[PDB]
């Protein structure tokens, strides 16, 4: 499924994410919402049922939450408040099988139904999408600035100080994807992300070849070819 | 209703068999005798896939190495014959009760051999030093197992919350890790002293290795 993009909100805020369908997947399916935020895992989050009679959150968002979906029958909504930096995860909306099955029955006198009751099971959650990451944070966008990283050998590139992530670090405009590695960003005092590339080659052909990592930060548009010799 | 999954980690040889196991408070057995267990791995920078579904049965494109099992309050996921591509964290979800809730994950990862780390130093850019800060960076290299420790020491001075470190996840050709960890300082303090060494500690090693530099 075809997720919005990635956003970036004060906290105390609100969030409204997308959410689209291939064809009718959303009357075949059940729409759920479940987020991972950074030493955290899967987390449920809510869902919304695709006969359209439910709307149920974990217990964690009740009075936060609301789920929303175009009548058109398209595109669905999650709007999520109170804002909290824990509230910082890869949201995924998702397609879903319920077993609505009937759990108690009474009948009257006449053969009617006088009392009964429909409960929902869920089966499976299926067909993901690519996750909307939202960046619960007081900082605002920043450029990142590149620095050298120099003495078999290592040598590499420092991605410092930039917000928000993602930010992509390619070696050789992609010829090199051997002896590479690129680390996970650490956040930082100042609310800022810093990460570390680096090659290992071997020192005698320092001289003789060329090392150009390439960081490319799309939220500010910062985009550094930076070429690494000791 | 807790659902709990054990253990936290696996060390799995190729090849080899994985087993993991759900364990519920409430029974997860629907009157029907359908029970509401499901299995999903998780790879990272990746969207979850369903494996395991109704406690034994399979979905579209799992193979039947990924085999479900359990009943009541008492699931178990089973990896036989593990590949690289099988390293993940594992997830079991019940669907029974309301709320729904997720399992805490199994992670899953490839033993292997153990594997010295290979150590590098860099010291701060001059062009870095002009803004005010400095940032010594300690690279790790293709080290197994993941459990490392490195100390930064400043004129001989073990330095102890001013660093900052991040490991790979596990890599899927040689199923090693790598960590870079980066001690940050005021370009003051930094021209204050002269030698900036990192001692690294792993397994691998018969001693703790030191690598270090010196301002000029």
């Amino acid at each position: 499924l075809v997720q919005s993009g990635a956003e970036v909100k004060k906290p105390g805020s609100s969030v409204k994410v997308s959410c689209k369908a291939s064809g009718n997947t959303f009357r075949k399916y059940d729409v759920h919402w479940v987020r991972q935020a950074t030493g955290q895992g899967l987390e449920w989050v809510g869902w919304m049922s695709h006969e359209g009679d439910k709307t149920e959150s974990a217990q964690r968002f009740k009075g936060r939450v609301s789920f929303t979906r175009d009548n058109s029958a398209s595109t669905a909504y999650i709007e999520l408040r109170g804002l909290t930096s824990d509230d910082t995860a890869i949201y995924y909306c998702t397609g879903g099988s319920k077993h609505r099955l009937r759990d108690y029955v009474l009948y009257d006198d006449y053969g009617l139904i006088n009392q009964q009751e429909w409960n929902d099971y869920l089966e499976f959650l299926d067909v993901w999408g690519h996750g909307t990451a939202v960046t619960v944070s007081s900082a605002s966008t920043k450029g990142p600035s590149v620095f050298p990283l120099a003495p078999t050998a290592a040598l590499g590139c420092l991605v410092k100080d930039y917000f928000p992530e993602p930010v992509t670090v390619s070696w050789n405009s992609g010829a090199l994807t051997s002896g590479v590695h690129t680390f996970p960003a650490v956040l930082q005092s100042s609310g800022l992300y810093s990460l570390s590339s680096v090659v290992t080659v071997p020192s005698s052909s320092l001289g003789t070849q060329t090392y150009i990592c390439n960081v490319n930060h799309k939220p500010s548009n910062t985009k550094v070819d930076k070429k690494v010799e000791p | 209703t807790v659902v709990t999954q054990s253990p936290l980690s696996l060390s799995v040889t190729p090849g080899e068999a994985a087993s993991m196991s759900c364990t519920s408070t409430q029974s997860l057995r629907h009157s029907n005798g359908a029970n509401y267990l499901a299995w999903y791995q998780h790879k990272p920078g990746q969207s979850p896939r369903l494996l395991i579904r109704l406690g034994s049965q399979r979905a579209s494109g799992v193979p039947d190495r990924f085999s479900g099992s359990g009943s009541g309050t008492h699931f178990t996921l089973k990896i036989s014959r593990v590949e690289a591509d099988d390293a993940a964290i594992y997830y079991c979800m019940q669907g029974l009760n309301r709320p729904w809730t997720f399992g805490k994950g199994t992670k899953l990862e490839i033993k292997r051999t153990v594997a010295a780390p290979s150590v590098f130093i860099f010291p701060p850019s001059d062009e870095q030093l002009k803004s005010g800060t400095a940032s010594v960076v300690c690279l790790l290299n293709n080290f197994y197992p993941r459990e490392a420790k490195v100390q930064w020491k400043v004129d001989n001075a073990l330095q102890s919350g001013n660093s900052q470190e991040s490991v790979t996840e596990q890599d899927s050709k040689d199923s090693t890790y790598s960590l870079s960890s980066t001690l940050t300082l005021s370009k003051a303090d930094y021209e204050k002293h002269k030698v900036y060494a990192c001692e690294v500690t792993h397994q691998g090693l018969s001693s703790p290795v030191t690598k270090s530099f010196n301002r000029g």
